[PDB]
């Protein structure tokens, strides 16, 4: 064992963590890949995600070459902080873990060609900005996007390790969503300008699609039965004004009970979505059937309906027999203008 | 004192906490222990639920024994810095932290054979993929993966030190919302491009108690549905008695569902408890359309019979839809 | 001033850490008193309660023995570090903290003899599996257990220093829905597959304050419950208004169903509360239901008689069910 | 720039740190002051308030002695660990935030004479203990108590550096509050047993008072608006059962909306408070009226309202009329005595 | 790279990081820029927000010229531990840190000319104090102040580097409940009794967006309160259905006001959303109380006059409360 103690100690002798590989003489090349182990819960509310990944990084350090009876050197986590790594970090990230239970969830291994090969552990959450006007029929690309802080594609350049496809890859069982599908990714790279100098930027983009089924049965028909409900009232007859002013007036309650609960799902954005412009037609259909009541009693002249067996009757309302047709088409064209919109 | 004081000095001058146990010869069997103290919480916005254990381990290491001390070694646990510990990890492990109140919670055991034994106090938040579609029906089956990061089998085992009694304390579970059914010790090797690395696997299957939700969600959805059928008892010329049961039931359903909706956690799909809460009001909004056609069908234009076949088939329906929503879920 | 730098430097120059008093010799006792700061939150949801406290320890070290000064030296916080203190640890805590503003709250004392003083101020979350099923005529047990991680018995012993004295400043103690009827020190030892260990337990008993509940939560029950029976006194023949007053109280009762819960997490079993509640609920369900029977009876075939009765049956067994439900839970 | 650097090396040569100026000798004197940059939320439901202060503590340590070009030295945040410092903490404290950023927000002056200014930048929680049976009309006394956690009142002795109403200086802009007026402080110190010995204690009250005009628009209006609503339902004739049977159970409705909706803004405590006894007296009322009705429909023998040119017809009820004002007078009273009493 | 090992470790040599530049001569000018990179979150409640960014700061050290490479040295971020960096902070900062993964977010970038670039990643919660009066048709400014914990202007002096350039990233920036209108920059000496200090104000300029509030909050209203003028419309004989239309529009709209209560924040004090809820529960309020006065002056004690003049002073009256409430918060 005195053997692999002793290369250990040789490795570090003058090598100097402050400066990358090859500074002043060429470009240090990393290449990178990441397996995402699980997607993590996408928050609305916070517009961000999380993502378990093992962060793979490779690149060459001409410092670190040695000759021994084995060609893969593991390194302590201690090992692994004495020596010069890239300063990724994560452009969109807002609060990132390096796990360290039970110990350090890193590993560096060096060949003796000089490359190493560092993996570790992370759990990311990163900033998604959405544009939640087409919800809850939105689809979104939360990104993902890394490289270097503080050194400029002058002097480190990342790459992925093969085809950028096939560099990121997803654990079969690794989709966490609940109201989501990820349909795909698309894993590209560029560079991007800020004040400090060009820097290389690797990015990959998930592309999520809102799970409709939910917002469907919890939203959309409880305020499409609740339209059908207030309109059913037009088929009733003229004289029941007590119950007609009930009906008119309870389904405006319904619509406000349904519109508040279905706004709280919603994040609390001070825009208007798909889902509040549906809300609100429906709102101003509910609103209308009343108020066509109001006009149909303000020509009622008996107080007393049809008795049945045969003295004068009440006509049904012309304004009655045209809003049974006007209404549902409205609300019926209504739809398909909505729904071919956004599907 | 002073005996044992230069005995551990002895121990740990020349160690090498980079190397294991055996380097170079067969690989270190780590042997594996867990008490169970708690499931606090168990989440399904998150998916995850929160351990509290005492995990342990044990393996065998030459390079630690000693001689002369008839005792096992309780050392503080700031030696166990000093000491080469196995590079274990939880998989599906979100976050977690061993407890440091008043000192860190942490064991080193010593043996004079070498035998190493190292126990630490965790909480941690594990991961848990739970397929909620039969919710509140559903049964759930959580896992914590143990395994090595950077040893392969070739220098690390792993295995349940004591068979299918290595886990205890299961017994002391006390979730309000599960129980715990069952649990299993799993031993494996995991094939990569790169090699077999160990893998051990806790899993825990949980049952949820419905009790809570049949006289919280179900019993109420239930009695507002038959009394959505008071209204075909009440004469057809009884407009405003029977439209305003009618109507305030369908906004009595949709109190009980949207308040429900806050109560119950965030899961955007569709449940179990889901398709009983749009099944009940869809029947309380047919209930309120029967009445629609029997008005209509009088003033506008038997009806004493839809009364009548309505006292029957709605009850009937509904029963029918709870005999196949109930062994389709239980 | 010199002097007692000196004297210091004496004692910690080759002072062993991880080597306990009188290693091998007999166990060393450690003493127990605690100073409650305060009780801060006891949340059913996490089931869990915070307690914040002056945590004391005493022991006596041989080597930190010292003569030819005449006082006790209170040494900044940061020599814990350089001294043996014991491993204990709150076996029930799910998290906690020792505060650190504007330094680490932590104290040592020593003294001539060699007696340590060790005193530390933590915010304690400790686990309280509380029974809610007389909820919120509940009384509940909350525990503190003081154990060593590492040592046994052959080790370390614990006892509460001052016996019943032990523990200080429960009596200020104010919670905004508890009091504090009575707390025990208790001492006794737990063995495990590892060996025995010393236990020190610390309990309250908590009686929940029910003052509160009768006036949010059963009272507007009760005065709803007496509502629906208003029904009973309005003529055979008000359809519309009896109807209106019935199912209006039935959506009134589900309102406070409704969101009532979320002052506590989804907890599934049954408790006092749910059947009060459920119990009011079938009331009102019941008093629309004998409306049904009411109107039927006459339109559609003693329809004073069966009104008469619910007169007297409904509110006498409304009684009868409070009578059976406030001897059962009081 | 020499000079500076020579006195710092030579000022830590034979300091113990772990011993208090003056140990064994006399009692060290710590004058303290506070500017409370903001007075942070004041949290009901935990009962607890936040505050930031620039926490400035003063003694005199003979042993830092020195001379020089210069009067004053600010050492750096490595340094004033280096030295003793008092174990200041605060007694009422839950979790404190001490500023890090970018640097460590502390600052330690040393005077020629050996006087030590020392300031920090921190962010309380504090326990204000609160009896809230007077909410929303209540006023508290929050405390923020402080001293030596170790070193009983034999060694460690606090005292402010001026006159204790000009210690505790509160910025103009500073009140971030906004259910509470902070209509002043009183500044005081005293002496506490415990069982390590008796400690000398800091104490500052700030002494708030609850805005009530949020309150009254939203809990107190819409309640007594409904009281009366439901006593509107006196002033209809007795032959419109289903109309004053409707008014009187919605009216319950409604207190029982207001009345839930009131408690989820109260913190989680378990006894009545002031706005709880409104409550109930308002659901007693409503319940009241609808009892009223019960009892007049109890004695009306005609189903039939007068015709308007006026087969007799019933007379309106003596109950009605008494009720009339019986109930706006008792319900006048009550808000007299209830009123009186918590203003 | 032997060359560069010499430079780097040359100019660390002797470096006295506890001396600012030019310690004892003329004030160091210290130039900041920040690029922003998302405000995450502006909570009304904690009267705070959250700001992530770029925060560079440029000072020229003459202990860090060098000569002979012509490249910008960009070093790892753990040199910037043995360097001289300005003591600033955020005055209004209540919670922040800097990015750790992979790695500490933190850049040091030397230039020939001694010129030091040093950069941070911060996510800081800064406190704004809000005037929520006129919510949700308020404009809020909001700030963070850059400050010299210690130092006064006779040592350090901070300037905005590039003028009204210095920060970048404000037109990328996206609010759901705000739209960046202005900002502002600001170089001060704020004045004390001890003396001048160096001040930088960056300020913005947020008006809050009225989508939500339009759709969610005042057309329901308006609806509500039209909705309530049907009574005036209906026969004073129809107490059924204007008693019906008139209390369940109360319950409507005190359904809105609780419901937004919880949905809106714990802003405790009268806002404008407040003044116009409260005024549109009047005007139903009033609605309905208007029917009392006409069924009384009919079946107690003309009666077209009553209805007639409503239906025109209400919709004027409110018409007028509007053209008042929109003028004075517009
Ligand atoms: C895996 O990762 C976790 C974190 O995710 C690590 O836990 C932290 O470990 C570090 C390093 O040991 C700890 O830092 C230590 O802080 C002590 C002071 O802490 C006080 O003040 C802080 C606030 O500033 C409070 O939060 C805290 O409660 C205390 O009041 C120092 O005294 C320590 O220094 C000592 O050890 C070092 C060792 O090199 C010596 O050089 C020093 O001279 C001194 O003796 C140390 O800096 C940190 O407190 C830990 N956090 C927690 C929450 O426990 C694990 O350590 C890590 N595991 C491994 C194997 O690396
Ligand atoms: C929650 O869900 C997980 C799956 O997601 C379940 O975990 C599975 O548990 C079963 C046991 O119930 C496992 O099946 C067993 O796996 C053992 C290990 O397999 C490895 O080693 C064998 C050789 O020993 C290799 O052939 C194999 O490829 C692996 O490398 C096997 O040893 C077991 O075989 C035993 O039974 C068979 C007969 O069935 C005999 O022929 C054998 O001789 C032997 O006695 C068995 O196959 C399964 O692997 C687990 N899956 C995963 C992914 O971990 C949890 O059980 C579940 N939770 C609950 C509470 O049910
Ligand atoms: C909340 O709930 C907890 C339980 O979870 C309660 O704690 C129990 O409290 C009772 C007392 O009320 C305890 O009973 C007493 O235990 C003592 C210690 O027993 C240990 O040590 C002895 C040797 O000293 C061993 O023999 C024994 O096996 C244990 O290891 C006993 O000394 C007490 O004995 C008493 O009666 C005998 C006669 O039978 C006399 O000879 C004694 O002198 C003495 O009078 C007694 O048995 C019990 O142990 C506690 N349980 C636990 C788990 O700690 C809390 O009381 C409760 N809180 C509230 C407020 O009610
Ligand atoms: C949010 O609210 C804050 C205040 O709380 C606003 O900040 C103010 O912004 C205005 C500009 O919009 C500032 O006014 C300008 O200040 C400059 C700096 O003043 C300092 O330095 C001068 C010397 O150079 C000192 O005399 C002075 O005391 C300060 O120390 C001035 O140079 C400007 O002068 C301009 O106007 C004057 C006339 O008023 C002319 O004579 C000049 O030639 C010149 O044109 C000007 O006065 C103000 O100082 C800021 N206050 C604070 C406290 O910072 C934010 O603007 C607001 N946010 C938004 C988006 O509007
Ligand atoms: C938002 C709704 C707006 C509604 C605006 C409504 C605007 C408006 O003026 O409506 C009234 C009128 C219908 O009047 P309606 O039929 O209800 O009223 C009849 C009318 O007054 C006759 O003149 C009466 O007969 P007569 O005098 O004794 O000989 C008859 O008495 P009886 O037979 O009962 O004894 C009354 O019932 O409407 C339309 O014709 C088109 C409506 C299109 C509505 C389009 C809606 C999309
Ligand atoms: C919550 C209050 C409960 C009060 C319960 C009170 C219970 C109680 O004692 O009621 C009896 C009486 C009912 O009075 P009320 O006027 O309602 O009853 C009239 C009475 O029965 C006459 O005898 C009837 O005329 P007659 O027979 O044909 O000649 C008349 O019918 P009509 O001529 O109109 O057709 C009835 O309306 O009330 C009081 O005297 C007021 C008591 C104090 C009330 C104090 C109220 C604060
Ligand atoms: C050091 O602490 C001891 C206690 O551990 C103090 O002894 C106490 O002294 C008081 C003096 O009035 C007595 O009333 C107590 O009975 C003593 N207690 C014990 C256990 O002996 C001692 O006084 C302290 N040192 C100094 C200098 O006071």
């Amino acid at each position: 064992t005195t053997v692999f103690t002793r290369i250990l100690d040789r490795l570090l002798d003058g090598y100097d963590n402050r400066l990358r590989p090859g500074l002043g003489e060429r470009v240090t090349e990393v290449k990178t890949d990441i397996f995402v182990t699980s997607f993590g819960p996408v928050s609305d509310h916070d517009m961000e995600y999380t993502i378990d990944v093992f962060f793979r990084q490779s690149w060459k350090d001409e410092r670190l070459k040695f000759k021994g009876p084995m060609t893969v050197l593991r390194l302590n986590n201690l090992m692994a902080s004495k020596i010069w790594t890239p300063d990724t970090f994560f452009h969109n990230g807002k609060k990132s873990v390096a796990h360290n239970m039970t110990m350090p969830n890193k590993l560096l291994r060096i060949t003796e060609d000089g490359t190493l090969l560092y993996t570790m552990r992370l759990t990311v959450r990163a900033e998604c900005p959405m544009h939640l006007e087409d919800f809850p029929m939105d689809a979104h690309a939360c990104p993902l996007k890394f490289g270097s802080y503080a050194y400029t594609r002058a002097e480190v350049v990342y790459e992925w390790t093969r085809e950028p496809a096939r560099s990121v890859v997803v654990a079969e069982d690794g989709s966490r969503l609940n109201q989501y599908d990820l349909l795909g990714q698309t894993v590209d790279s560029g560079i991007v300008q800020s004040s400090t100098g060009e820097y290389v930027v690797m990015t990959t983009h998930f592309h999520l699609k809102r799970k409709i089924g939910y917002f469907v049965i919890q939203t959309y028909l409880p305020c499409i039965m609740t339209v059908i409900l207030s309109q059913v009232s037009f088929w009733l007859n003229r004289e029941s004004v007590p119950a007609r002013t009930v009906f008119g007036v309870t389904t405006v309650l319904t619509m406000t009970t349904l519109s508040i609960s279905a706004r709280n799902s919603l994040p609390k954005v001070a825009y208007a979505t798909a889902m509040d412009w549906f809300i609100a037609v429906c709102y101003a259909f509910v609103f209308s059937a009343l108020i066509e009541f109001a006009t149909v009693n303000y020509f009622t002249k008996r107080g007393y309906a049809w008795d049945g067996k045969s003295k004068t009757f009440n006509s049904v309302s012309k304004i009655d027999r045209l809003s049974r047709i006007a209404f549902p088409l409205l609300f019926g064209i209504f739809n398909l203008v909505y729904w071919a919109t956004y599907l | 004192m002073s005996f044992v004081k230069e005995t551990v000095d002895k121990l740990l001058k020349g160690y090498d906490i980079r190397l294991r146990p055996d380097f170079g010869g067969p690989p270190v069997c780590v042997g594996m222990n867990i008490d169970i103290a708690s499931i606090d919480m168990v989440s399904e916005v998150n998916m995850d639920y929160t351990l509290t254990m005492y995990f342990q381990q044990y393996w065998r290491d030459k390079r630690l024994a000693y001689s002369g001390i008839p005792l096992n070694l309780t050392l503080d646990n700031r030696v166990a810095d000093q000491l080469w510990v196995p590079d274990t990890y939880f998989l599906n492990d979100k976050k977690s932290f061993v407890h440091g109140v008043t000192v860190k919670n942490r064991m080193i055991r010593l043996h004079p054979d070498g035998t190493v034994l190292y126990g630490l106090r965790i909480t941690t938040t594990a991961a848990c993929m739970m397929d909620l579609r039969r919710y509140p029906l559903d049964e759930q089956n959580c896992t914590l993966e143990i395994e090595s990061y950077g040893y392969t089998t070739d220098d690390i085992e792993f295995y349940w030190r004591g068979g299918d009694k290595a886990v205890t304390g299961v017994e002391r579970i006390e979730l309000p919302q599960f129980s715990i059914v069952e649990h299993r010790l799993v031993s494996r090797n995991v094939v990569f491009a790169t090699g077999a690395y160990p893998r051990l696997s806790l899993s825990f299957r949980l049952k949820r108690n419905i009790g809570y939700f049949i006289l919280q969600t179900y019993m109420p959805s239930i009695l507002i549905t038959i009394l959505s059928w008071v209204s075909f008892w009440i004469n057809y010329d009884a407009s405003a008695a029977r439209v305003a049961l009618g109507i305030t039931t369908v906004l009595t359903m949709t109190t009980i569902n949207t308040h429900l909706r806050e109560t119950l956690p965030k899961i955007p799909y569709v449940k179990a408890i889901d398709m009983y809460l749009m099944g009940c009001f869809v029947f309380v909004f047919l209930a309120l359309l029967e009445y629609a056609f029997v008005n209509y069908i009088f003033f506008g234009r038997d009806v004493n019979a839809i009364d009548r076949w309505s006292r029957i088939v709605f009850p009937f329906t509904f029963s029918l839809f709870n005999l196949v929503y109930w062994l389709y879920y239980v």
